[PDB]
């Protein structure tokens, strides 16, 4: 439920999960970036659209 | 008593009974949902068989 | 229920005031739980706070009636002498001294904003809120408290809405409440204005007619003029008691329809390993290596309708056992099938054939042959009662744990039964319809297109209970001759089944059938060789009907239920255990020998009981189905003349007619026709409300 | 009773208005006629919506009225378009 | 690692897929709901063929690869094949043997404390069946064919919605809705289920959906022969039916059976509340309702809470209700006998008659439910048309013959005068005129001969050969030698009905409720039970029961100041405890309140020891958040703590205090109270998460950062943030006061309007 796009959760969701992993847990910084950079290179697609 | 069992139950009702019951029903409760009553049966008064 | 609805989520006093606010201000069920919102959020926002002075900061004008909240803007007027805001605002101001309007809308606020901004401009404090958190409002903003307090309460409320999926009808007045209106289509008006019964044609005067309608009593006259018009048959038992005894179908005897002979079948026994046996494919290969080989019938048969196929067919089968049991031919497969397809004509091509007539072109479909009562049935029936030789056939689990009150009598009476009805020739077939029927299912998946030898087989162990220490009682399988399988159409298959006999044929019954002379038997006793026949025939096997008759145990359930609940009733009456002594001292009534009504105790007329429910698992065609469906009324009628309930039938012509009707070509349903004739007929005898001819 | 019809159909449009049209997929095997072949609910369902998604856009109702009102929007439509399977050699 | 990139990578791909790129960006997420419903498995056409024809085949079974890949050999001991590359899905085919190999000799360790709690639902069931006796004869049995009776019943039930948001909050916290209602107040029972499951991540699916049960009496319509407690109904059918029967059951019950007798018992008392003063009855119980606090076997629950969503419906539970809004409709009460209405309809019209009275003129047929004994009656202007009495015990039946013949009210209704117009009449309440059909239900309560009174008021004759089994004696016998008029006994019971429907509407000055417009449902008062004891029971405000002395009250409020006070913003507890700064705290005003009730002896001796264990807990992972409250108000002044004569040690649970474990609540002799978002306890590890909100919504303007939910512990007060909640919105909140007022604002506004 809630006023939101599916894709839109998924994003913010994978963005906090990643988070929670980089700051506190076993994942490095690089890799992080790497998520972010697959995120956002998702979104141009899924804008396109 | 008596055991009633029915013959050819289907066959013998009418959709076209059916939308004036729907209509008597409806008659008071909603000018919005009484004419969401009548759609139901008129597509059986007009209905194709394969 | 909106209330339910409402009240769930909002504070119960608050939906009152949008109840009583609905009857007058508008007239709409369900907006109730719109305004239940808005009312509440008011609320919230003008009571915790009081001015400095003893009188109280806000005053709340809204969820006053309509008509009172007009003369309470009048006061207005009086007050600070402003222009009449023709328009009826929710709130006033003391501290703030201003006009205060709240507004709640789903969508982007800049939507609704305008709208309200619209309607009154600066002169009221305009707040507008969303319930995601988004923000509108005019110059300043409530105190930082009540904004906390307003949008945690909207949040929550919408999550509930989305919950229950309450989203599009919410919407605010100049949006969305106006288009409520069922969606008026050219088509379907038209459609519904010629649908009508009436000799109105449009639907506004049936309409009408509808709404307007007060029924006055004439449906007395109109149900006399119904009645004198119906003619309706006020029919009584005593004079149609007659019922025409029951009609049975002339022409030739029914034939053998179950896919196996029982009676007269034969077996060969054969003393299983359990790593020989396990596979239950390889038993024929290990059953060859005995006498089974030897076995070869001649070309000139008894009886036979197609010799020189099923001999060949024989002889592939034994010559395939050898090597594997799969039968390896690509073109006698669809003779064997066909023993036909019809090769198919385009529509489009046959435009010219119909105006040119050849091929001789027709339609025909064809009926199937009414057959008279069966003789042979009783001794099949006389014969599946009595205890074989074999002592059980069909594999039944262990018994489980069991506490003293109840498992000891559930455990005591299904040993008893069980112990019964496995020594019985009725659940030998049982087993081996079970076990074969279950072979051809695993074929099926294992070999598809395939031509497949399948055995006919069943387990036993010999029981020997002589009072001396024995080798063992004897653990076993026995054979009663080989089975064929032919995938063909999905859909039904067809099998081709060859069987053992001792006994000679019967034309009247075995017309199916295509008997051989096969050879000779050896078969002893002490306290002898006779000839084989071997008897060969083509059936029809429906993935169902191999489902439903690989699952035939059930009918032990059936039987127990019926069993059981006698003895049950029977005790309870006395308040004791008389199980056993019901089901030892309690007479059934079985037969008839020699002109005279016999019985049986209830531990050997079960057999009877399990016997019919078999042969209600092998006999069922859409033909028995219906008999019984109709025939429970009959029984219904006969029990009411029985306790002297003094019933009747309204046109029992017209049922003896559908009675008839499903009586076609089914042994087992004629057999019970003819059987509920004797009842009738006895019954008649005991206590007169019926006829004898 | 007096009201006995009223109350009956406010329990109805109640549990109706409410009601998400995807519940529609629950039931038994019904005539699709997209391939004009008979189908279970869920599948025919789908491919009627998908069919209007291709012919007129996205359907965005969520809830059994908007359905209706779209069914009803769709006899007027002179003309729809189809998800259907053609086989080429 | 790549766990959580090769997800993104494959959004990715979807997303590039323009078809499911539209899809699933249109609409909200609900849309999901949806398009699961778009997938059935694969046909069901024929189910037990189906699987007799799958496991026929040696490999067709779908299973898992990488964990058996990671702990046991694809391969065999009998060399036929269980393993293969072949695959769509990632999910790789095998044998249905293997399975049953790592069960043999798979290598694991230490998981059956994990197994039983989780389905305590179906272990506890084995378990009570252990402890029964046993006992076998046969009867021809009547039994009581349709009861709507609870059966697997579970301590602390609960509703569908309800359950659900536990569901979610002992699942997974990332993916939450912040639900106030529930867990505000049934927070405890959150803290020991999300405890238990939260930190062993194992079957997270499953564990919900086997709660879901473990939580839902299944209220069937069953066939029961008078062992009516809802332990019996799991296994009745070892028990009994038409024909068997069992013995030495009623013993082994849990603990709930009686829990919910205590609450009637309560509402009883909480009803006599609101009957003592007759200012007004509405404002007056709903805050006898609210405030009371119950204590459940293992949990603190409030009394709104069990009173809305129980499911027994008794004469005094239904007045409970009434003052809520909880729709429990389809129970008729009257006295102690309970009612349904089954036919026919008619309005209520005034009849002065010589002994104004209220008589209802229906052709009406309806069901008698009394203790042992069940009935049948119908009623047509104002008298007793057609009785049947399918009771059990002899005087039950007599009762019920009365009780409805009361309820029935005939013209020898009135003939009756012993006495009543010297004390039945007028009711000792504020002078109120009590209703007359429960004067005479009084009259009749009162004495033996007053049942022989009516008994007799009805038409006796010597009944006829066809109804020796039928006619009713005088004393209750089945003998008809003489009888009673219009009525029969039937040898056997009598089927209760059932609707399911949902009704509800506000109560009269009198503790009347005239629901569906009309219909008398109330009965005022069933009961006159003047008795007032209670056990481990909260109650608050004025309650009118002493129980309050002026040194314990001096204590318990002095606390109460301090504790409910506290943790809004700066200057309370809360921003004094992150800042380290420990002087502000026991300079305090609130603490100044609690100082003159201290014994003067020990003074400074005692604010010694206090302000050492304060001081010393100020380093963070030490602290034990419950003490700092119990030590403070000592500590204002330059083991055992005399305040006005009474001792309150560190730990050791007492009178005064009660320092409870592991779930935050704390007594004070007959009283209860907490604080909810002011809490990062060492013990309150699981709900550290749950816990610490006391924020709410306000405006997402800021670029506040995406904070996760671990994460909101450490942003101070006063601070704007930003957050995921549920299953898709983001919104923003700060550190705010207690939501507040829920009820009451309407409720008061309410009033004011008129």
């Amino acid at each position: 439920i809630g006023a939101m796009s599916i894709g839109e959760a998924i994003e913010e969701k994978l963005l906090e999960r990643a988070k929670m992993k980089r700051d506190i847990g076993a994942i490095e910084d690089s890799e992080y970036e790497e998520i972010k950079d697959i995120i956002r290179d998702a979104k141009k697609a899924r804008l396109e659209s | 008593n008596i055991t009633g069992d029915n013959s050819k139950w289907n066959e013998c009702q009418q959709p076209e009974a059916y939308l004036a019951l729907l209509a008597y029903i409806t008659k008071d409760s909603s000018d919005l949902m009484k004419d969401l009553c009548s759609v139901a049966p008129v597509l059986f008064c007009n209905k194709f068989v394969k | 229920t909106f209330a339910e609805i409402a009240e769930a989520f909002l504070e119960p006093e608050a939906v009152r005031i949008a109840k009583e606010a609905v009857e007058e201000y508008g007239d709409h069920e369900r907006k109730i739980i719109q305004i239940g919102i808005h009312f509440q959020v008011c609320c919230m926002f003008c009571d915790e706070y009081l001015s400095t002075n003893g009188s109280d900061r806000f005053v709340l004008i809204e969820g006053r009636k309509r008509g009172t909240a007009v003369s309470l803007q009048n006061e207005l007027c009086k007050s600070y002498d402003l222009e009449p805001l023709p328009f009826l605002c929710d709130i006033f101001d003391r501290e703030e001294k201003q006009f205060v309007e709240i507004g709640i809308t789903r969508k982007a606020d800049d939507s609704y904003f305008q709208s309200k901004f619209g309607k009154l401009g600066n002169s009221c404090k305009i707040f507008v809120f969303s319930y995601d958190g988004r923000l509108d409002k005019n110059c300043e903003g409530p105190m930082e408290e009540q904004k906390l307090r307003i949008f945690s309460f909207l949040a929550t409320a919408a999550d509930f809405l989305r919950k229950e999926n309450m989203f599009n009808e919410i919407f605010l007045p100049d949006n969305e409440e106006t288009i409520i209106e069922m969606k008026k289509g050219k088509t379907f008006l038209e459609l519904r204005d010629e649908s009508v019964p009436l000799p109105f044609q449009t639907y506004e005067q049936m309409k009408d007619y509808c709404e307007k309608f007060k029924g006055n009593p004439r449906e007395l006259a109109s149900k006399v003029s119904q009645m004198q018009s119906n003619i309706k048959l006020p029919i009584k038992h005593y004079e149609q008691n007659k019922f025409r005894q029951i009609r049975l179908p002339k022409g030739p005897m029914a034939p053998y329809t179950h896919k196996f002979l029982m009676e007269e079948a034969w077996m060969f026994t054969k003393i299983s390993d359990p790593e020989r046996s396990r596979a239950g494919e390889i038993l024929i290969d290990f059953f060859k290596k005995g006498n089974l080989s030897a076995i070869r019938p001649k070309d000139k048969p008894l009886q036979g309708k197609y010799p020189i196929h099923y001999k060949n067919l024989w002889n592939q089968i034994k010559a395939a056992i050898a090597d594997r049991t799969m039968v390896i031919n690509e073109n006698d497969h669809s003779e064997f099938l066909g023993g036909r397809a019809s090769k198919k004509i385009p529509e489009i091509s046959l435009t010219q054939d119909v105006i040119t007539t050849e091929g001789l072109k027709q339609s025909e479909n064809k009926l199937p042959e009414p057959r008279s009562f069966p003789r042979w049935f009783n001794a099949e029936w006389m014969w599946a009662i009595k205890d074989s030789d074999l002592t059980g056939w069909v594999p039944m689990a262990e018994y489980p744990p069991a506490d003293n009150e109840l498992e000891d009598y559930a455990e005591h009476l299904n040993k008893t039964m069980e112990g019964v009805l496995q020594g019985t020739n009725c659940a030998r077939e049982m087993g081996k319809c079970i076990l074969t029927v279950g072979a051809l299912m695993t074929e099926c998946r294992l070999f598809p297109g395939k031509i497949k030898v399948v055995p006919i087989y069943a387990r036993s162990k010999e029981r020997k209970s002589m009072q001396e220490g024995l080798p063992v009682p004897s653990e076993m399988d026995c054979l009663f001759g080989i089975c064929v399988k032919s995938k063909s159409h999905d859909g039904m298959y067809t099998i081709i089944t060859f069987e053992f006999s001792i006994r000679e044929p019967n034309l009247e019954k075995h017309q199916k059938y295509t008997v051989f002379e096969a050879g000779h038997t050896t078969v002893r006793m002490k306290k002898r060789e006779v000839p084989l026949y071997l008897y060969c025939r083509t059936t029809a096997l429906s993935k169902i009907k191999n489902d439903w008759l690989s699952k035939a145990r059930r009918c032990f359930i059936t039987t127990m239920d019926t069993v059981e609940t006698i003895c049950l009733r029977e005790s309870a009456k006395a308040e004791e255990n008389l199980v056993e002594k019901t089901l030892n001292e309690k007479q059934m009534w079985i037969g008839k020998k020699n002109g005279e009504l016999i019985a049986q105790p209830l531990r050997e007329a079960l057999r009877v009981q399990l016997v019919q429910q078999f042969y209600f698992c092998i006999y069922n065609d859409s033909q028995l189905e219906g008999f019984c469906n109709e025939q429970k009324k009959i029984l219904m009628a006969l029990e009411g003349d029985k306790k002297n309930k003094s019933s009747f039938g309204f046109n029992p012509e017209g049922l003896l007619e559908k009675i008839e009707e499903c009586l076609i070509n089914n042994p087992m349903c004629l057999f019970m026709a003819q059987r509920l004739n004797e009842l009738v007929i006895e019954a008649s005898k005991r206590g007169a409300k019926f006829f004898k001819t | 009773g007096e009201g006995f019809f009223k109350h009956c159909v406010m329990e109805a449009e109640t549990e109706i208005l409410k009601m998400h049209f995807s519940r529609l997929t629950e039931g038994r095997q019904t005539y699709d006629w997209t391939s004009e072949r008979n189908m279970p609910a869920a599948t025919a369902l789908q491919l009627t919506v998908d069919a209007i998604k291709e012919t007129e856009g996205p359907f965005k109702g969520t809830t059994m009225l908007e359905y209706c009102n779209k069914m009803i929007e769709m006899l007027d439509w002179k003309e729809i378009k189809f998800k259907k399977v053609k086989t080429v050699v | 690692m790549s766990l959580l990139l090769t997800i993104a990578k494959e959004y990715k791909r979807l997303c590039q897929d323009a078809k499911a790129a539209q899809m699933m960006t249109v609409g909200t997420v609900s849309n999901y709901t949806t398009f699961k419903k778009w997938t059935t498995s694969r046909k069901e056409k024929n189910p037990s063929l189906r699987m007799r024809w799958a496991m026929s085949s040696k490999f067709p079974i779908i299973a898992n690869k990488r964990m058996l890949e990671e702990a046991q050999i694809p391969k065999e001991h009998n060399n036929v094949a269980l393993w293969e590359d072949t695959e769509k899905r990632d999910h790789v085919l095998a044998s249905a043997s293997c399975i049953n190999y790592w069960n043999f000799c798979g290598p694991c360790v230490n998981n059956s404390e994990v197994i039983k709690e989780v389905y305590k639902s179906r272990f506890g069931r084995l378990e009570r069946r252990k402890e029964i006796m046993w006992k076998e004869l046969r009867f021809t049995l009547v039994d009581r064919q349709r009861r709507r009776v609870d059966t697997q019943p579970v301590e602390q039930r609960l509703r569908t919605g309800e359950i659900k948001d536990l569901q979610m909050w002992t699942l997974f916290e990332d993916e939450a809705p912040l639900a106030s209602k529930f867990i505000l107040d049934n927070y405890g029972l959150v803290k020991e289920m999300r405890s238990k499951f939260a930190n062993k991540p194992l079957n997270k699916e499953v564990v919900a959906h086997m709660l879901e049960k473990q939580f839902n009496p299944e209220s069937r319509f069953l066939p029961v022969f008078g062992a009516i407690r809802p332990e019996r109904m799991e296994l009745i059918h070892a028990l009994g039916g038409e024909t068997w029967i069992q013995e030495a059951n009623t013993a082994g019950i849990s603990n709930v059976d009686q829990r919910k007798n205590d609450i009637r018992a309560v509402c009883r008392k909480v009803c006599l509340a609101a009957n003592a003063s007759i200012m007004n009855a509405k404002s007056k119980l709903v805050e006898y309702i609210k405030s009371t606090s119950m204590r459940i076997g293992e949990t603190e629950r409030k009394l709104e809470e069990l009173i809305l969503e129980t499911d027994d419906v008794s004469p005094e539970v239904t007045l409970c209700k009434s003052a809520l809004g909880g729709q429990l409709g389809k129970t008729l009460s009257f006295g102690p006998m309970l009612l349904k209405k089954i036919s026919g309809s008619g309005v209520k019209v005034k009849d002065t008659v010589y002994i104004q009275f209220e008589y209802w003129s229906e052709q009406e047929e309806f069901y008698g439910e009394y203790k042992s004994a069940t009935a049948l009656f119908s009623r047509k202007e104002r008298s007793l048309e057609w009785i049947t009495i399918g009771g059990g015990i002899n005087e039950d039946r007599k009762r019920l013959l009365a009780m409805c013949m009361i309820f029935c009210r005939d013209g020898d209704y009135f003939k009756d005068a012993p006495a009543t117009i010297t004390m039945a009449d007028l009711s000792t309440k504020l002078g109120r005129e009590i209703p007359y059909q429960y004067v005479m239900m009084n009259w009749i309560q009162k004495s033996e001969d007053n049942l022989e009174a009516l008994l007799y008021s009805r038409g006796i004759v010597e009944t006829n050969p066809g109804k020796m089994g039928s006619s009713m004696g005088i004393d209750g016998s089945k003998r008809a030698i003489k009888s009673l008029r219009a009525v029969t006994i039937q040898s056997g019971k009598i089927d209760m009905p059932e609707s399911k429907e949902k009704i509800h509407l506000e109560l009269s000055d009198n503790l009347e409720a005239f629901d569906s417009s009309g219909r008398i449902v109330a009965t005022i008062l069933d009961l006159p039970s003047d008795k007032k004891v209670t056990f481990q029971d909260v109650s608050f405000q004025h309650p009118d029961l002493a129980v309050l002395r002026d040194e314990k009250t001096a204590i318990t409020k002095g606390y109460e100041a301090l504790i409910k006070r506290l943790g809004t913003g700066d200057n309370d507890i809360p921003s004094l405890i992150a800042k380290k700064d420990y002087l502000s705290l026991y300079n305090l005003p609130e603490v100044k309140l609690m100082a003159p009730l201290i014994r003067p002896n020990r003074k400074g001796v005692y604010s010694r020891v206090a302000r050492k264990l304060v001081s010393t807990q100020v380093t963070t992972g030490h602290y034990s958040l419950h003490e700092l409250i119990k030590v403070l108000p000592f500590t204002y002044f330059a083991r055992l703590f005399f305040s006005n004569d009474s001792f309150v040690e560190p730990g050791v649970n007492n009178n005064v205090f009660s320092w409870s474990k592991a779930d935050s609540s704390k007594i004070y002799c007959h009283g209860i109270a907490i604080r909810v978002p002011l809490v990062v306890g060492d013990e309150h590890m699981d709900t550290s998460l749950a816990l610490l909100e006391g924020f709410s919504v306000c405006e997402n303007d800021p670029r506040a950062p995406m904070v996760t939910r671990q994460d909101l512990i450490d942003v101070g007060f006063g601070q704007k943030v930003r957050l995921f909640v549920g299953q898709g919105s983001v919104r923003t909140f700060k550190r705010t006061a207690s939501q507040r007022a829920a009820s009451s604002d309407v409720n008061k506004n309410v009033k004011k309007i008129k």
